[PDB]
């Protein structure tokens, strides 16, 4: 069935142009939809639809970012272009590929973006392993996770043991600390009868810098 | 452009062939004029692709082989006359009646 | 442009109770050809894109439960849900997609749930002898599943209460019991971490019958 | 073809007209037009009816002059071709709203409801007899005063047409 | 206001009854839409004053007494159909062909 | 009912029209209005030909989505109702002037003058055989591209239209 | 068949109303015609359309005399009048009842009737003998005719035997003397070999005196 | 108004030679409907009212013979007696008729016929003895059947040329054999016809081989 991908920079430097690709799968750019979206959603706020575009080229941009948006498509290539110039940090957000109806309105999405605007530069992650409190109840509950500090700029993903262990964990919102880095703890509640018996990874990946750890985290002995 | 047949060509085409009427024989006496006129009616056999008004005529032909219900001969062009005559209340009427004598005839 | 405003931003209401979302907009939605409202509803949970909910105005999506309704008419929808569920969780976009261009969207309403007190699961965490080689102390405190959301940590170290040092993150409501996650991390210099023995987080909450503490002491295996 | 004929109406006022003068009466460029006139004779005091145009007519075919042929009728009738041949005549016969119930209307207790009028009729035939009842609008009704559909002939099938609310029933 | 029947009903007077045309079934590859349409087809006597349309029907019926040529069951309306096909240089077309279906029956 | 379908034109240059767009067609009362589109698949790679209104059709009834049913053809082809539905596509096969000859004209040399053709053909019937020609204007001539006039069956009649003065003679 | 018959007053005074009226035979008024005219001819000039009206009533006077003329019609009696103002001695002429029609252009005429404008009173004739010359040869030709002197106004009519003999008949047109009175001569010829055989007697007629003679001439003996 | 012109006034040809008589029409008579002209021609004999000879321009009356023909088109016409008669000899009117009101005519056109000469028969009469009683003296002096139309009459009584005591009269061309007859009157006073003897009249005409002259005297039976 259609699956509508998306891909983007990740970073940019302030007052340049931006641009983003979004490929299509499942499904022709000029078969299944009469026009294509993009929409914006920033840090923390609501939505904002950022222009549409039909497939045979004509576009209607957004009367509150016109003139500075630029919108076009390639049959040949299943693909579909935004360009953004002239950027400041309120353009900073996660930038979505949809398309647009004229029925359904929106419904098929893609799985979002996240583009910031910054003048810093990239930094890799450091992954350190918050070890099981050795003091656990062997009958109770055990809580154990594994830290990300100092990347730049957002996201980083966290699973664990590759999506095979998902009940009982909390993956927290990334803290932006004093020197503009972000840090981000992931932690999961087991049984601590496994202590010894369960392993527990958790994979980190930071596209921005090609990052993907997979640390494992083990008590400490008395 | 139909063809207008008379009593001496014969064979059975979708043809427009005479036909008086007259009301004095029916024993209409309200009314003055026409006291007979002319009417005509159509008559014949409708095949392969005559006359055919209308496409559907010859694909509902070739749709069938030798089914039940061909083409018919009706009358494809009306026109009107005129009629002196009593109303109910006996009031003298001057009329224009469309929808009295035949002009061609067709096939459907 | 057809603004859109959406009613209430927030709104909390115990499970299988109705939640009813009111949008409102400047510019009629009606269509006069086929006699139809052209706005959409849709739901967003945290981290995934929105997904659409109603269209057509009450017009509901296959694989949609039937808890969801759509009415309303003009430049007045409503949007309800009968007996909310805690996967229900989330914030709601009224948006408005006719012909006409400019295709604008709401300001946002979250849905929360009502839920009994829940007192947090509280954990420490100190610094792993990793990191303890880079010059860098990360001292973790974890509160877990608890409601409602309002809580306090306070730090101490050799009993020396910390502040403006610390730094606290939270989570949205959970979609299986409905509670909240809290980890605070104290950023501490590798220097300042040796000068020191007892590291200690308190949390105090509603579902305490006293302020909890958990501690360490450095260099104990 | 273009015919002018002299035109005349005696009951002008009712009907809000001239009561005599020319009209033109333009026609088909496929048929033929004529002229007519229509007066009362009356023991030779003569009173006229109406004159004007008069549509193709297989009768007035071929005549300059407009001359009554009718045996002693009550109203006499003339009719001829060419522009204003009805400016003279002579006489010289010849040697020569409501309800009703349709039989075809179960879907509805059997009933109409018409602006026209309804009929009821029927003979024998399919052997033993038959039955039909059914309403038609004001539109079909034609002639305007004498519908036909409401005429019959004496020697089989009877006829009766009828305005009131369900008068069209049984014979 | 004409009469629509169906296989169902029986009797015969002038009645549209259902008749579906296949392109395909003839062999036109060159047709791409429809390659199968509604065409319907009309059947039935015309006696005693029955859907006349016009009243010529009637008045020369009442003219004879039971002579050859009394009224037959014709269309009385027709309505166009889209079509997308190939043409002689094998260019694509669409265009509208009316006189394609029957939408009712009459007599005359 | 009124319809507002998605209308593209591959051939637009050359007919002189907007290359995409939507329209808005008016209809009948009576009857009921439909979407349409239509595109080459060749291998994946999507080729638009025309999208636009399409008058009623018995085939596109209750189809709210636009899905070709044909089995692997040249051109695929596909239908919906309501407003818009050809906004998207996909495909999922079904499990289930001139002079001639008019036998009928003698009364000039047995010859016509059309804009459109001139056709012959027959079959064997009355016994033997029998032998037709005629000619038919440019009107008749549908559709455009194919008029079926000139068109037969293998089985029994054949058929054949022409052009040139005097084609439409003998078998 | 039809026949117009028309009818007047012969005499009127200067500088006062005249009127004609015109009857009709053979014919119906509001039959056998659309309209109906009256023309004048004066002495012995050309003619002059005076005016036509329908029989529905509706007049055309000629623009040359119009605002004078008064011309009606009376279906009941199958009648049709004129009628001229204010009249001058240019009025003095023979008028004519005619059926204007649209067709055929004036095609039935009537006898004429001659009308005179003059300030004189109306007088009776005398109707004398030219005796046939006695010195006749009596094997030719002999002339005779009578002497209508001293009437006033036109016309007198003048036949022979009652229109019995008609061959070699000459009427001459009336003269007018200084008393303002007419004379006329009507004269014939005969075989010689009748004198005393065939009877010959000239009528006569005067109308607006009422006078008609019917006189014998007959030879004189020595 | 259409007027309406003849010509020429008079017009004089042979036995069995051709007329034909022109009149020209200042508007078009000519009618588009149905193509047609709304012009007639007239023939009026001495005492006798006009007969309509042609109407339609070109189109010929009931019982009217073959010799007359019409012609002509738009704004002139002309029409042929071929092969004059005496029976023919009359005046002549074009007139138009056509829808417009005014209907008007032309100047009139006599037809004349040229003959073989033609010597008066003259006759004289004296007066009746029934008028010389009433103071009245009517002497009357006839001539019969001659052509040309010029001729003189001297009145003489006892040898004295009478002048200005004499009135004349003439008849027109005669429709059976084309001559003309003249009637003059002398009248006198009873008193001065009783004072002379011899009443003669000398008739001078183109046939004659001398002046002729009829007298009788004073009561002589
Ligand atoms: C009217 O009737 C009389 C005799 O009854 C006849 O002479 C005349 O021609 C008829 N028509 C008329 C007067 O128009
Ligand atoms: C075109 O063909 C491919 C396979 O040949 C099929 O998967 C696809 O659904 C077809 N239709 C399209 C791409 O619109």
């Amino acid at each position: 069935q259609l699956q509508l991908q998306e891909s983007g920079p990740g970073l940019v430097k302030p007052s340049e142009t931006l641009s983003l690709t979004c490929t299509v799968s499942g499904g022709s750019i000029s078969s299944s939809s009469y026009y294509w979206g993009w929409i914006r959603q920033p840090p923390g706020k609501g939505l904002e639809w950022i222009g549409s575009i039909s497939y045979s080229g004509s576009t209607y941009y957004n009367p509150s970012l016109k003139s500075r948006v630029t919108i076009s498509v390639d049959t040949s290539k299943n693909q579909f272009s935004l360009k953004l110039s002239s950027v400041t940090a309120a353009d900073t957000a996660v930038y979505y590929c949809a398309r647009d109806s004229l029925r359904y309105g929106m419904d098929v999405w893609g799985q979002g973006t996240t583009v910031t605007v910054s003048s810093a530069s990239t930094k890799g992650p450091s992954v350190f392993p918050l070890a099981p409190s050795s003091k656990s109840t062997s009958g109770g509950t055990a809580a154990l996770g594994c830290l990300v500090k100092d990347y730049f700029p957002e996201p980083v993903t966290v699973s664990w043991n590759s999506g095979a262990l998902t009940s009982g964990v909390h993956t927290f919102p990334a803290v932006l600390q004093s020197s503009g880095l972000y840090s981000l703890s992931s932690v999961v509640t087991v049984p601590s009868s496994s202590l010894g018996t369960q392993t527990y990874i958790c994979n980190v990946n930071h596209k921005p810098s090609n990052t993907k750890v997979d640390k494992r985290v083990e008590p400490k002995s008395c | 452009l139909g063809l207008d047949c008379d009593e001496h060509s014969s064979e059975s085409r979708c043809c427009r062939y005479p036909l008086t009427v007259d009301f004095e024989a029916f024993g209409w006496d309200w009314i003055i004029a026409p006291k007979r006129y002319k009417a005509n009616y159509c008559s014949g056999q409708c095949e392969y692709m005559f006359m055919q008004k209308y496409p559907h005529t010859h694909l509902v032909q070739q749709a069938n082989p030798r089914g039940s219900a061909g083409p018919c001969c009706t009358p494809t062009k009306m026109s009107p006359i005129n009629m002196l005559y009593f109303n109910d209340k006996q009031q003298i009427i001057y009329g224009k009646i469309p929808g009295m004598v035949v002009d061609r005839c067709g096939c459907s | 442009d057809i603004v859109m405003t959406q009613s209430p931003d927030s709104l909390a209401v115990s499970l299988g109770e109705r939640a009813t979302i009111n949008c409102k907009s400047s510019q009629s939605v009606l269509y006069s050809s086929n006699n139809k409202n052209y706005l959409a509803w849709y739901q967003q949970k945290p981290g995934q894109p929105p997904k659409l909910l109603i269209y057509w105005a009450s017009t509901r999506e296959s694989g949609v439960p039937d808890r969801f309704s759509g009415s309303g008419s003009g430049t007045d929808f409503t949007l309800t849900i009968s007996s909310l569920q805690a996967e229900d969780v989330a914030v709601y976009y009224c948006q408005q997609y006719a012909l006409a261009p400019p295709r604008t969207f709401g300001g946002g309403t979250k849905v929360e749930i009502k839920r009994t007190v829940a007192a947090p699961s509280v954990f420490i965490f100190p610094p792993s002898d990793e990191q303890l080689k880079s010059g860098t102390a990360s001292v973790v405190c974890l509160l877990n599943n608890f409601y409602p959301r309002e809580a306090k940590v306070q730090w101490k170290v050799d009993n020396a209460l910390q502040s403006g040092n610390s730094q606290e993150s939270v989570t949205e409501q959970d979609s299986k019991d409905s509670t909240y996650s809290l980890s605070s991390t104290l950023t501490l210099s590798k220097a300042d971490y040796e000068k020191h023995k007892v590291y200690a987080c308190e949390v105090t909450h509603q579902g305490l019958s006293s302020p909890v503490t958990k501690s360490f002491n450095r260099g104990e295996c | 073809e273009t015919r002018e004929c002299i035109y005349y109406n005696a009951n002008w006022e009712l009907e809000r007209t001239n009561q005599s003068g020319l009209e033109r009466c333009e026609g088909e460029q496929d048929k033929r037009l004529h002229c007519y006139a229509s007066w009362r004779n009356s023991s030779g005091t003569i009173e006229l009816v109406k004159k004007g145009c008069w549509l193709d007519d297989f009768n007035c075919y071929d005549r300059q002059e407009c001359v009554a042929t009718e045996e002693n009728p009550q109203v006499y009738f003339c009719c001829c071709e060419g522009n204003f041949c009805n400016e003279r005549f002579t006489h010289l016969p010849e040697a020569g709203a409501l309800l009703c119930a349709c039989t075809s209307c179960l879907q509805a207790n059997y009933t109409c409801e018409t602006d026209g009028a309804c009929m009821v009729s029927i003979f024998n035939l399919d052997g033993m007899e038959h039955h039909v009842a059914t309403c038609i609008p004001k539109v079909e009704l034609v002639p305007a005063g004498k519908p036909f559909y409401c005429l019959s002939s004496e020697d089989l099938r009877n006829t009766h047409c009828c305005y009131t609310d369900y008068c069209n029933r049984i014979d």
